[PDB]
């Protein structure tokens, strides 16, 4: 409890060091890809649309690229083993758009990023 | 541009593969060059990207719940770009394991860190790709002769843990090489070194058997197949070329279902050599998969 109680939250930390212009995480991992995918947010194979990068999901993961324990009581990672889309616009920062962005349960895209189950 | 550069790489033509050369040191024309890479595309996606898409040429088998090891998946960066590709590449629900002696976060489903001597397992292996490469290698002060360290490890790997009808790709370059890997080439189907295009500036290749029977086809050795390599890369420039890098459409393996059976080794007859050589078949027990690390304990 008071392990628990005291623990880090590397999230918001991460938001602070970029707000103080930290330089962003480098050397996720981009694949080469047709582009012509279905757009999701995390799939087992690229699948990046003509307006998203695909990248290697472990390499876009803070706690796997800080080595630290992921937020979940089974510390079951979301992105690792699998390819994460991220906007071209966003791809200079996976990490930073994996942590500030949510996906959509329903439809499987990121939600104000592909997601349109709202209208 | 060559009719090559629209490949993703070269194989050693046969003829090579025929001469019996010294071995001379390798002066590239175009040596250290770098290709030019899709944006913001690292280039070991872009290689291991080629060496898949010649893969994909060749009989390889591909059966349901494959598994596969990568050797020397870690890199300076701490991530792994080359087990990235070969996820991307493989059949979803294929088993690959990774490792390097240098920790590193991976796609892999299970990473072992520290030397690969330190790798077991009692399971085989439908496809083996190494990418290790000891740093040292670059201090060339004696003459170029075969070399042991992990080179001694693959080559057991491969006799003990590998599949009858599985595959390899074992990276070599002109100092870091093994006379008993290529004699090894000869207990397969078929074999070659590739180079990739957008790495054709340097020695690298990697040396791929295709269908492991087991047993010798033919009589390779080492000392003289790696003079051989050596001439051919010396006699024949290869274009940097990242033009196979745009077009992914046919990238995934094509998953072909291979046939997984148990056999004694007394029930490997012609018929069955055969089928292993046409990729239509694998050979080992379908158990479930356990790899470990040997931990040293000291004070
Ligand atoms: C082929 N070659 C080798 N050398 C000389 O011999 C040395 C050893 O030769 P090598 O067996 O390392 O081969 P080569 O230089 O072709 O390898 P290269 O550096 O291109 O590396 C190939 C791949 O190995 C891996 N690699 C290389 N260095 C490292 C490293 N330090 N750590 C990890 N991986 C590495 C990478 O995946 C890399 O893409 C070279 O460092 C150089 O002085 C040459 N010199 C000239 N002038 N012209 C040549 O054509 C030539
Ligand atoms: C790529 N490959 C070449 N060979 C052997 O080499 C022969 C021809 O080699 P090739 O380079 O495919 O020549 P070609 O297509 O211009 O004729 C094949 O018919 C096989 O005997 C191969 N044999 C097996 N088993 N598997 C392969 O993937 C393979
Ligand atoms: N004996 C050994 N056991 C395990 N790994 C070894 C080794 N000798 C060298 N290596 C590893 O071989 C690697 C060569 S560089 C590998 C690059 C990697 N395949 C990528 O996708 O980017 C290094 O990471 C080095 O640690
Ligand atoms: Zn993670
Ligand atoms: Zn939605």
């Amino acid at each position: 409890s008071t392990v628990l109680s005291f623990c880090v939250d590397a999230a918001k930390a991460y938001k602070d060091y970029l707000a103080s212009g930290g330089q962003p995480i480098t050397n996720c991992v981009k694949m080469l890809c047709t582009h012509t995918g279905t757009g999701q947010a995390i799939t087992v194979t690229p699948e990046a649309n003509m307006d998203q990068e695909s990248f290697g999901g472990a390499s876009c993961c803070l706690y796997c690229r800080c080595h630290i324990d992921h937020p979940n009581p089974k510390g079951f990672c979301d992105l690792k083993g699998k390819y994460v889309q991220i906007p071209t616009t966003c791809a200079n920062d996976p990490v930073g758009f994996t942590l500030k962005n949510t996906v959509c349960t329903v439809c499987g895209m990121w939600k104000g990023y592909g997601c349109s189950c709202d209208q | 541009a060559s009719s090559q550069a629209w490949q993703p790489g070269v194989a050693m033509p046969n003829l090579y593969k025929m001469q019996r050369m010294l071995l001379e040191k390798c002066d590239l024309q175009n040596y250290g060059d770098s290709a030019t890479l899709p944006k913001g595309i690292m280039m070991n996606v872009a290689k291991y990207t080629q060496l898949c898409q010649y893969l994909n040429t060749l009989t390889l088998a591909v059966p349901y719940n494959m598994r596969v090891i990568h050797f020397g998946a870690g890199s300076d960066k701490g991530v792994a770009p080359g087990t990235a590709v070969l996820r991307q590449w493989l059949p979803t629900g294929t088993l690959l394991v990774d490792s390097d002696l240098n920790d590193f976060v991976s796609d892999a489903d299970s990473t072992l860190i520290g030397d690969c001597a330190t790798v077991h397992t009692a399971n085989k292996w439908d496809l083996i790709i190494s990418d290790m490469y000891d740093p040292k290698t670059k201090n060339v002060t004696k003459e170029n002769d075969s070399k042991e360290g992990f080179f001694t490890y693959i080559c057991g790997f491969i006799q003990q843990k590998l599949a009858l009808g599985g595959s390899v790709a074992i990276k070599i370059t002109e100092h870091s090489w093994n006379a008993d890997l290529y004699k090894l080439m000869g207990h397969f189907a078929w074999w070659t070194a590739f180079v990739t295009n957008v790495n054709a500036s340097s020695s690298e290749a990697f040396l791929i058997g295709c269908n492991y029977l087991g047993k010798p086809r033919e009589q390779i050795d080492g000392y003289v197949m790696h003079a051989n390599y050596i001439f051919w890369r010396n006699t024949n420039p290869i274009q940097l070329s990242s033009y196979s890098l745009f077009d992914m459409s046919k990238f995934p393996l094509k998953l072909r279902g291979t046939a997984v059976m148990s056999l004694k080794e007394g029930q490997i007859n012609d018929m069955i050599l055969s089928l292993l050589s046409k990729g239509r078949l694998i050979i080992r027990e379908n158990n479930r998969v356990v790899i470990s690390s040997d931990v040293l304990v000291n004070n």
